[PDB]
């Protein structure tokens, strides 16, 4: 049922990069593992997943326009997901200007 | 002649080299080159690294696990990393499609398989399905 | 089924009294009855004296 | 003991000729990447406009092709390969068409690359291929097409 | 009055031999801890790739094994004990296999520990066990396996 309704997706787990500065507790601006984000990622894994209520919430602010989208996912059996894990859907394209 | 490439034919040899622990280099189509390795220690599992350049005081290779498939190994070209030469400076690499005129001045398409050179750098090519050599000027690249 | 608001539902020809393919079987029998009886006329009835 | 050569349908590349056929009223056949394969015709009579139909078959006495007005676009003609109905047909859906480059196995156990230059079929439907640099004809099962 | 010894299926430990059998095309049988027991084969013909099937039985005339492509992983072969199909079979599902260490009751009312070195079955299916340090053969009911 999950494979029937879901969409093919790449799944990569998340882990804190070693580049975190031990004293400030904050990361290097640019390293291969993470390009400024304080979190690194593992090699991709392929999976089928179901997604609902894909939403592009946009906030118009003094700093500019910003996208805060929200969505709900339903996964397969025996898979344990972690906070700040990452998914990417190659098939689906999103327009921007 | 030049020996820049020493492809491995049998996967059994590849596994044997992997058991020996020597690093491999696996080509990809329209994608970055990759290195492969067998993990040391108690648990034996395949590891990969996107770092191609040689290990150095300023450059350290980064290795991670992966569930590599034999299908990539058996199909794609494989080499010993340390023995690999980065490039062979010729106009048309091997397995490159070109258009050539046959001996009877009739034109046919072909792909290249040869590496020969004098000591000045003048190169010659022998085409798949052909015997004699063809010059850099005679051959014409076939557009995709 | 119903999962997180997603539901998949199916009803089939299988039933407590009829099988899934019983419909086709029924049609097949209908075809055979006409066909078999018509073919019998090609050969006719048997007969033996006594 | 074989059927004469069977010709491939030539896609029309230049816009000028396509319009010229259309002005004469000869039917075109366009393949849309997204939606469908369609015929295009300029209306008969003096009331001139473009018409589109999806009745993809020869105009049999029992198969009347039906037309509806549509505002065909120039860019649609340019981007999408177009054919003349009189050629594009089920008469040939050859796996490797003419001018296709294929890899074929030679007698010396070497796989050489060659282009198909002539096509004909035996009475059993097997397509015989003539290849550059080769005299005899070749069979579909023997061949291999390398893509990209 | 008994059947000859019955051999246990040897798990293949080294990757090199497993690949060598696979390159020759001899079928492998892998047990996955999570999902299932599967067969593995390298495709026949020149179009080479790995194939997987779940038709776990000898290829009878009325039992055709069906294959599908799958990207088998090296780590899967290493971690999971693998067998050759020609050995792994229902012919022997012995409770205590060869090389197993068991606790057996001796004539002196002492329970000693010994390893099974030979296995054979009588016509009634009872497995006779040969043990190190002992001459006669032993019965399954008499034995005890100590785990951990
Ligand atoms: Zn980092």
């Amino acid at each position: 049922f999950i494979n029937d309704r879901g969409i093919k997706v790449l799944w990569e787990e998340a882990y804190f990069c070693p580049c975190l500065n031990p004293d400030t507790g904050h990361p290097r601006v640019d390293c291969p593992r993470c390009h400024g984000k304080g979190i690194a990622y593992l090699p991709p894994k392929e999976t089928i997943m179901a997604i609902q209520s894909q939403e592009k919430g946009t906030n118009q602010l003094d700093i500019g326009i910003l996208d805060t989208g929200t969505a709900i996912g339903t996964t397969q059996l025996e898979k344990r997901i972690s906070y700040r894990d990452r998914f990417t859907v190659p098939e689906v394209l999103m327009p921007q200007q | 002649p030049i020996q820049d490439a020493k492809p491995i034919d049998d996967i059994v040899d590849i596994m044997t080299y992997l058991k020996n622990g020597k690093v491999l280099r696996v080509k990809q189509d329209n994608q970055g080159d990759i290195l492969v390795r067998m993990s040391p220690g108690k648990h034996k599992f395949t590891e990969v690294s996107r770092d191609l350049d040689k290990e150095s005081f300023y450059y350290k290779r980064h290795w991670v696990l992966y569930n590599v498939s034999v299908n990539s190994l058996i199909t794609f070209d494989v080499y010993l990393d340390e023995e690999y030469s980065e490039t062979t400076k010729v106009k048309y690499p091997k397995d490159t499609i070109v258009e050539y005129t046959r001996e009877d001045q009739e034109k046919d398409v072909a792909m290249i398989k040869e590496i020969l050179t004098d000591n000045n750098g003048n190169y010659f090519y022998a085409l798949i399905g052909e015997t004699m050599l063809f010059d850099e000027n005679k051959l014409n690249k076939v557009k995709d | 089924l119903e999962v997180d608001g997603i539901t998949e539902t199916i009803g089939t020809t299988q039933s407590a009294m009829y099988g899934g393919a019983s419909a086709q079987i029924l049609q097949i029998n209908e075809d055979i009855k006409e066909l078999l009886d018509g073919l019998r006329a090609y050969f006719g009835y048997n007969m033996i004296g006594l």
